[PDB]
C-alpha cells in the first residue's frame, strides 16, 4: 500500500525551447517567477512519495546546485531527493532499463515525464489503481488524463486518439494524429481483430496528455526484454496492447478538472494564464509557498510582492504579476 | 527669575520652533514651572500649578488644545503624586520624571506614522482638512514608504490653514490639488478615504478642531466613505458638549448686530464646530488604532474618581 516511490524524467523537450534552454534546462525555467520543478514537486509531495529520481540529461551541475539549495535536502522533506547523472540526450524508455540494471525501484511509482501543473487529488487516484489491482491481475498502469472538452485543435504538438473502454476505461488502442495546418493527412485506422471482446468503447480527442503514469514494478521487468521502445506512448502503449504480450492490459483514468503539462510556448502562455488566473484552485500563486515570496491579491487578478515601486500615473490591467524590488515608471501600461 | 505665566516663559519658545504645537508647549511650560519653583512643601506646589493653568487658560480661551494640555498636566501630577513617596523623594522623583514628556510626546508624531502608514493603501485619493500636522507626519512617512496615492486639500476659511498643505507636501513630491471648502459634496463621491485632525477629543469621541469638520463628516457619512482622524495622546480634554455648539468664541454663533462702518464680516459665524461619535469611525493615537467607544472608555477611566 504505502511507501510510495516516484521518478521524474525531465530533459526530453530541449528541441522545443531552443533559443533558451541551452544555458539552463527546461525544468529550471520560471513559469510564475519560480523555476517549475516544484510545480511537480509540491504536487507529488502532496501525493506522499518517499523518493524521487531526477534524470538530468543536460546541465547536471546546475540541477544539483539548485537541488542542494532547495528545501528538499533538509531533514524533514516528505521525500528524500536523489538525482541520476547522465550522458547527453538519451531517449526515454532506456532510462528504465538502466534503472532495472541498477535495481532500486520496488512497488508503485510515478512515471512523471515532462513538467506538470495540476490540482487533482492523487489520493482518489489510488483507489482507481487498487480497484484495477483487485478486478484485474493482468494490469499494467493507470494514465490520468484531463477532460478539455471545450477545445480540440489547440493542444499543439501531438493530437492523440485515446480510444478506451466505456465501463472500465481500459485503454483500447492509441494512435498519433496530424495537425490542423495539414489538410492532407486524413485517416486513422483501428483494426478490429483485438476489438473482439470489448463490445463497448469510446474514442476521444479531447484528452490532453500529462504523462503522469503510476504502475506496478512488474512492468519495468516487462519493459526489460522488449528493447525496441524509444518513446513512452507512441511506441510503448501501442506496443503493449497490440496483442504483443498476452494477458497485459493497460488502463487510463479521466479526471474532471485542471491537469496540464508543458509542451511549447503556445501551451506555456495558456498554462501561465490559467495558473495566474484563478483557474488552478487550490494550487494558486498568492499562497507564497515556493521561495517564500510576499504576493498579495487585489481584484482584477493583480499579484504584487513587498517593496514594489509602482510609480504615479501607471495603470495595471487584468491578470498580472510583479516581483519584489522592481521599479516601473510614469505612463507605463 | 521668571514667573512662567504668559510670555516670560511660555510664548518665548513658541518662536524657537514652528514645529512644536500648543499643548506640548503647555506641557513644557508647566513642567519647567515646578522644575525650578519647588519650595519644599506639597501644599503650595499644587496651588502654584493650578493658578498657572487657570491663568494660562485665561490668556487664550479659544484654543482648547491648551485646555487639553493644561489638564493632562494635572493628570500627570496626580498620578505622579500617586505611588506615595511621602514627598521626600517626590521633590526629586517627580522632577526626574519631569522631562519624560519632552522626551516622549515630542517623538510621538513618528510613532503615529509607524501605526498609521498601514491605512493609506495603494491608489487612495485622500481628503484632508486644515493644517493638522500629525496628518502630515503620517503622510511624510507614507510618501517615504514609496506608496502610491493622491491627496486633496480643502480650504480652511477663515483660518487660512488649507493653503499651507499645498505648499507643504507638493515640494515633497505628491500629486495634490486644492479644492475649495464648499466643493466637498461634489467630490466626496470620488474620494476614497478622508482624514482630519482634532484639536480635542470629547468624552464620546468628537472633533473640536475647525470650522467645518462636522460638514465634511456628514458628507462622509452620506457618501459612506470612511472618516478617520489622526491625532495624538495629548489631545484628550474633559469638555464634552452635547450640541454642535461648544463654548462660545466671544458671543453666540448667530450674531445679528450692526456693522458700524467697515468692520470685518467673514468671521461672524462659528469657528470651532463639533462632531458626534457616529461620524468618526477610527482615530489614531499613541495607543494604537482606537475606535471611538475605546476613546470614550480611555477618557472615562482617567477622569473619574
Amino acid at each position: 500500500e504505502d511507501r510510495l516511490q516516484a521518478v521524474v524524467l525531465t530533459d526530453s523537450y530541449e528541441t522545443r525551447f531552443m533559443p533558451l534552454t541551452a544555458v539552463k534546462p527546461r525544468c529550471l525555467l520560471p513559469l510564475a517567477n519560480v523555476p517549475l520543478i516544484e510545480y511537480t514537486l509540491e504536487f507529488l509531495a502532496k501525493a506522499g512519495v518517499h523518493e524521487v529520481f531526477l534524470i538530468c540529461s543536460s546541465h547536471a551541475n546546475q540541477i544539483n546546485d539548485y537541488i542542494e539549495n532547495s528545501k528538499w535536502n533538509l531533514p524533514w522533506s516528505p521525500f528524500k531527493i536523489t538525482t541520476i547523472m547522465s550522458p547527453e540526450a538519451r531517449c526515454t524508455g532506456d532510462v528504465m532499463r538502466d534503472l532495472d540494471n541498477r535495481g532500486i525501484i520496488t512497488g508503485d511509482f510515478i512515471l512523471v515525464s515532462g513538467d506538470v501543473l495540476t490540482n487533482i487529488d492523487f489520493s482518489k487516484m489510488l483507489e482507481f489503481h487498487k480497484k484495477m489491482h483487485l478486478q484485474d491481475k493482468d494490469h499494467i498502469s493507470t494514465m490520468c488524463l484531463s477532460k478539455a472538452s471545450t477545445y480540440p485543435k489547440t493542444r499543439t504538438i501531438e493530437p492523440a486518439a485515446f480510444v478506451l473502454d466505456k465501463s472500465t476505461s481500459r485503454c483500447i488502442y492509441y494512435q498519433d494524429l496530424p495537425l490542423p495546418s495539414s489538410r492532407e493527412k486524413t485517416s486513422i485506422q483501428i483494426d478490429p481483430e483485438l476489438l473482439d471482446n470489448v463490445d463497448e468503447f469510446v474514442i476521444r480527442n479531447d484528452l490532453i496528455d500529462c504523462r503522469i503514469d503510476i504502475c506496478t514494478s512488474h512492468v519495468p521487468l516487462i519493459f526489460q526484454e522488449n528493447f525496441d521502445y524509444q518513446s513512452l506512448r507512441t511506441d510503448f502503449v501501442k506496443g503493449v496492447i497490440s496483442s504483443d504480450i498476452l494477458g497485459k492490459h493497460i488502463y487510463a483514468y479521466l479526471t474532471d478538472e485542471y491537469a496540464v503539462r508543458v509542451e511549447s510556448w503556445q501551451t506555456y502562455d495558456t498554462i501561465s494564464q490559467d495558473f495566474l488566473g484563478r483557474w488552478c484552485y487550490p494550487l494558486v500563486l498568492d499562497s507564497n509557498i515556493q521561495d517564500d515570496q510576499t504576493y498579495s491579491y487585489e481584484s482584477r487578478h493583480i499579484y504584487k510582492e513587498k517593496d514594489v515601486v509602482l510609480a504615479q500615473s501607471c495603470k495595471i490591467g487584468k491578470c498580472t504579476a510583479i516581483g519584489s524590488g522592481t521599479k516601473i515608471g510614469e505612463g507605463t501600461k | 527669575m521668571s514667573e512662567f505665566n504668559i510670555t516670560e516663559t511660555y510664548l518665548r519658545f513658541l518662536e524657537e520652533d514652528t514645529e512644536m504645537t500648543m499643548p506640548i508647549a503647555a506641557i513644557e511650560a508647566l513642567v519647567t514651572l515646578l522644575r525650578i519653583k519647588t519650595p519644599e512643601t506639597a501644599a503650595e506646589m499644587i496651588n502654584t500649578i493650578k493658578s498657572s493653568t487657570e491663568e494660562l487658560i485665561k490668556s487664550i480661551p479659544n484654543s482648547v488644545s491648551l485646555r487639553a494640555g493644561c489638564d493632562i498636566f494635572m493628570r500627570f501630577v496626580l498620578r505622579n503624586l500617586h505611588l506615595y513617596g511621602d514627598w521626600e523623594n517626590c521633590k526629586q522623583h517627580l522632577i526626574e520624571n519631569g522631562q519624560l514628556f519632552v522626551s516622549r510626546a515630542k517623538k510621538s508624531r513618528n510613532k503615529i506614522a509607524e501605526i498609521g502608514v498601514d491605512f493609506i493603501a495603494d491608489d487612495d485619493i485622500i481628503l484632508v482638512h486644515g493644517y493638522s500636522r500629525a496628518v502630515f507626519s503620517l503622510l511624510n512617512h507614507a510618501a517615504n514608504k514609496f506608496i502610491r496615492f493622491r491627496c486633496v486639500v480643502t480650504e480652511s476659511r477663515p483660518s487660512k490653514q488649507g493653503n499651507q498643505l499645498y505648499t507643504l507636501l507638493e515640494q515633497k513630491g505628491i500629486p495634490v490639488t486644492l479644492i475649495v471648502d464648499s466643493a466637498v459634496g461634489a467630490v466626496i463621491d470620488k474620494v476614497d478615504k478622508v482624514f482630519v485632525g482634532a484639536e480635542g477629543v470629547a468624552e464620546s469621541g468628537g472633533i473640536i478642531n475647525l470650522v467645518g469638520t462636522y460638514s465634511v463628516g456628514v458628507l462622509a457619512h452620506n457618501a459612506r466613505k470612511p472618516f478617520y482622524v489622526v491625532t495624538e495622546s495629548h489631545k484628550f480634554v474633559r469638555m464634552f458638549p452635547l450640541s454642535s455648539d461648544d463654548l462660545p468664541m466671544a458671543g453666540p454663533p448667530l450674531d445679528f448686530t450692526r456693522r458700524t462702518d467697515d468692520l470685518e464680516d467673514a468671521l461672524r459665524g462659528p469657528t470651532i464646530d463639533y462632531t458626534a461619535q457616529e461620524y468618526i469611525t477610527a482615530l489614531i493615537t499613541d495607543l494604537g488604532v482606537l475606535t471611538p467607544s475605546a476613546v470614550s472608555e480611555e477618557l472615562i477611566k482617567m477622569w473619574y474618581d
